[PDB]
């Protein structure tokens, strides 16, 4: 009705500056008490 | 057991010839990989 719908199709095609999508990535780190999953590379050296 | 995050299981495999009781003997049990769970225990049951 009049409320229609709030989502649509975006306008890009196999056709189709500042109509350009971009693509977005997040590592969502959960800062939290909590065991080590993910840590930094330690580059290690010559004895 | 889960310390801190990390759950640090122990186990010992060890031959015996007895069926009574637990046999004379000493044996430290190893842990053999850490495993990052942080979960809380405070129940459990075996599944046979
Ligand atoms: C462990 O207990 C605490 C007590 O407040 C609770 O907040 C937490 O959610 C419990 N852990 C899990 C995995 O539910």
């Amino acid at each position: 009705f009049n409320c229609y719908f709030p989502l649509q199709s975006y306008g890009f095609q196999p056709t189709n500056v500042g109509y350009q999508p971009y693509r977005v990535v997040v590592l969502s780190f959960e800062l939290l008490h909590a065991p080590a999953t993910v840590c930094g590379p330690k580059k290690s050296t010559n004895l | 057991k889960n310390i801190d995050g990390y759950f640090k299981i122990y186990s010992k495999h060890t031959p015996i010839n007895l069926v009574r009781d637990l046999p004379q003997g000493f044996s430290a049990l190893e842990p053999l990989v850490d495993l990052p769970i942080g979960i809380n225990i405070t129940r459990f049951q075996t599944l046979l």
